[PDB]
């Protein structure tokens, strides 16, 4: 966004397979992190834009570049019987703070959540307080988890922010049909600071 | 291509037909946001082969 | 819509009370809710008593036409798996397997499912050649990825009906091994591999040189299953496997219950002989790998002349590799022929290394003992 | 000047040392160059811990094979990994001269001191790198 290097989770879900987003939300997901990368650059061109996969025993994809080509290529391999593990995606972006291309740069994920979580509320409550300290927050991209449940991921958030100066948000895109270019809502401009 | 056979009336209802344009749609643009990645692909093959260029050059001259 | 709702409205009309079964997929396809599609299907065709009739199999081809990344092929060529047993005319069938086969959504393993049941239906309707051909093709395909289990083991079950086809049961028991290494009991249906394991037991001691008893006792297809002349047969394995020829041959009237083992009685005790110069070598001695004639001679309870020839068939085999010294009364063994894993060996393998590991500790003081000046 | 330059006794790893006699051995007569990373202490003090090498040539050392692009690019690596090291000096190989500093090889060295005030300039035989003596 702007000094920042973020990492960025499409997620693999049997709900990824729905019609909702045209033709299907696999494929729709390619177009997506494209706009998320577009957009980033468009704010200040300083910053450095990742894509992980939580597919199977979970595979760094691509890490830190500028370069929206090699997220691409990546992308098209996926497990679309795999499942968003929303947790381990937080711990890949910790190991890559300490080695990574702008080291120097302030700590953010950008996670897209396309269908429920899977990995138990309480953990993720208890490991957002560890996270504000270090000065890594997490935005949520939520339109999966909603339609099922009540977001459990506003919490995640809200204890999340503080002093990081950086923060995080809520952002809902509707569940129906709104394609892709949904992503335009998210805190790839609606983004403020904690600080 | 597929289309505008008669083998394809047996098969499919004009629902399904239908149907399948109003997918075409999300499918191109995300076809031309594939140009972007190939033209990337394409530099980083040619950057080892210009390494290599450079040595050949010298040669060749007196 | 009117796209599958169309042909699924006639089929519904049709069925008693299935028909609230049949308004679900109709529903959940034009909402473009095609996960929740994908799943849908799949407890679908088990219910309807129409399903076994004519209109399923239409309905089935009108679904996967239209179908090939609306929703993945995968869950409708399980589909048509279901169906396909369930008719009475295998012909027509064949061909409607091979239709359903065309494109893919993403990536599904759908392709390969429809070549091994297009093995299967072959083999009833006694096209053997052809049932053969395509056998060889996916046996490739499946081996590659590891993350087949379930789909690698049914094909290989399928080779093994060909080979038993035939009657000759040499090269039944050898397709027969393949299986029981892929083996898991899960998408397998329970009698296709009873039957096969009761079968395959018969099979190798019938064979003239053919030799994995230990292997059998492993896996709990054949060893697990069990009846009334199955508990005898696998008792008569079990005898085999120790290499013991008196175990063996004192079962000899159970055997007669099957004619088979009763025709090549003959070739059955003269092989557990042959089988005991390699059992017994490497089990019993550390210190010797020599053995007498007598001991064989006793426990076959066959004359010593028919001994000292029937051991040398055991070497030309290539059980046991050495020569004879006849005026000794002994076969030496210079080497005994790797065997699959068996109970009796196990145990002799971990007594050796002992011996092995005490010995090396011992000689390891001597060594360093001495030669002081050269030791640096 | 007089009052503020002294001379650099380089401490040299095997990883360097390894590095720098093998590329020129195969290059040869191509002569292989290239910057060397490490750390620098004291006043004299040079660690040389690892070398990577710029374009060999036929002609060898030139003016051509030095650009600040390599080099800069280099850099962009050294922050993704987490290495810190600032460039010590330069490398080249001489099998087609010895070890006196070829017309070319001052004009190199003079670019590469503008950039690290403190540079030091190796020759490598790799010729001599055959036999057990080098």
């Amino acid at each position: 966004m702007v000094l920042e290097s973020t990492m960025v989770c499409v997620d693999n879900s049997e709900y990824m397979r729905n019609g909702d987003f045209l033709p299907t939300r696999l494929q729709a997901q390619q177009d997506a992190v494209n706009i998320v990368c577009h957009s980033k650059t468009r704010s200040n061109p300083e910053n450095n834009v990742g894509l992980i996969t939580l597919a199977n025993d979970c595979e760094v994809l691509t890490t830190l570049t500028p370069d929206t080509g090699r997220i691409l290529s990546k992308l098209h391999t996926v497990q679309p019987k795999g499942k968003i593990t929303f947790c381990t995606g937080i711990r890949v972006a910790h190991l890559a703070l300490k080695h990574r291309q702008g080291k120097n740069h302030k700590m953010r994920i950008i996670a897209f959540v396309g269908s429920p979580v899977e990995d138990n509320e309480k953990d993720l409550v208890k490991l957002a307080k560890r996270l504000k300290k270090e000065k890594v927050n997490v935005d949520i991209i939520n339109f999966g988890e909603e339609e099922v449940n009540t977001e459990k991921l506003t919490a995640f958030v809200n204890t999340l922010n503080g002093k990081d100066g950086t923060g995080s948000h809520l952002v809902t895109v509707p569940p129906g049909p709104s394609l892709a270019d949904a992503l335009i809502s998210s805190p790839i401009l609606a983004g403020e600071g904690g600080a | 291509e597929q289309d505008g056979i008669g083998e394809e009336v047996l098969k499919m209802s004009t629902e399904e037909i239908v149907q399948r344009t109003r997918l075409l749609d999300s499918e191109i643009k995300i076809m031309k946001s594939e140009v972007l990645r190939v033209t990337h692909e394409l530099q980083a093959m040619k950057d080892k082969i210009k390494e290599n260029s450079e040595k050949i050059k010298v040669n060749k001259t007196l | 819509m009117k796209d599958v709702p169309a042909f699924l409205q006639q089929s519904q009309s049709s069925g008693p009370g299935q028909a609230a079964v049949w308004h679900r997929l109709e529903e959940l396809y034009t909402k473009k809710l095609w996960h929740q599609l994908t799943l849908q299907v799949l407890d679908f065709v088990q219910d309807p008593c129409f399903a076994q009739g004519d209109g399923l199999i239409k309905l089935y081809e009108n679904f996967i036409s239209e179908f090939e990344h609306r929703v993945n092929p995968l869950s409708l060529v399980e589909i048509i798996l279901h169906v396909v047993r369930q008719m009475t005319d295998p012909n027509v069938a064949l061909t409607f397997l091979e239709k359903t086969r065309e494109k893919v959504k993403s990536s599904d393993e759908a392709v390969i499912l429809c070549k091994t049941a297009i093995g299967a239906l072959k083999l009833n309707i006694g096209d053997l050649q052809a049932t053969k051909e395509t056998i060889e093709d996916v046996e490739e395909m499946l081996n590659n990825l590891p993350g087949v289990t379930s789909v690698h083991s049914r094909f290989y079950d399928l080779s093994s009906k060909y080979y038993q086809t035939i009657g000759n049961h040499a090269s039944y028991y050898k397709d027969a091994l393949r299986f029981l290494g892929c083996v898991d009991i899960k998408d397998l249906p329970v009698s296709e591999q009873q039957e096969r394991a009761f079968t395959l037991g018969l099979a190798g001691l019938l064979g003239e040189g053919v030799f994995n008893f230990g292997e059998l006792l492993m896996h709990p297809v054949l060893e697990s299953l069990r009846n009334t002349d199955r508990q005898w047969l696998i008792d008569t394995l079990y005898a085999f496997n120790s290499g013991d020829v008196d175990r063996f041959q004192t079962l000899k009237s159970a055997w007669g219950q099957q004619p088979d083992l009763a025709a090549n009685e003959a070739q059955l005790l003269r092989k557990i002989q042959l089988l005991c110069l390699m059992e017994m070598t490497f089990t019993r001695p550390a210190n010797h790998r020599q053995l007498t004639f007598e001991e064989i001679a006793k426990s076959a309870k066959i004359t010593v002349n028919k001994v000292e020839l029937l051991v040398m068939k055991a070497l030309s085999v290539g059980l046991v590799r050495g020569s004879i010294d006849e005026v000794d009364k002994r076969v030496h063994m210079t080497w005994v022929q790797p065997r699959v894993l068996d109970l009796q060996q196990i145990k002799g393998m971990k007594d050796r290394l002992e011996l092995w590991c005490t010995d090396v500790k011992s000689m390891e003081l001597l060594v360093e003992h001495q030669a002081q000046d050269i030791l640096t | 000047a007089p009052a503020v330059d002294t001379a650099e006794q380089v401490y040299i790893s095997s990883l360097a040392l390894l590095k720098m006699l093998k590329h020129g051995r195969a290059g040869v007569p191509m002569e292989v160059m290239g910057l060397m990373l490490g750390e620098f202490v004291d006043d004299y003090t040079v660690r040389v811990i690892d070398v990577f090498a710029m374009p060999q040539s036929g002609t060898g050392v030139s003016v051509e094979a030095v650009d600040p692009v390599f080099q800069a690019k280099m850099l962009d690596m050294l922050k993704q990994t987490g290495r810190p090291e600032m460039v010590v000096g330069w490398y080249h190989s001489h099998p087609g001269f010895g070890c006196w500093l070829s017309g070319v090889d001052i004009n190199t060295q003079q670019s590469f001191e503008a950039l690290s005030e403190r540079a030091v300039a190796v020759v490598v035989d790799p010729i001599q790198s055959v036999k057990g003596k080098v």
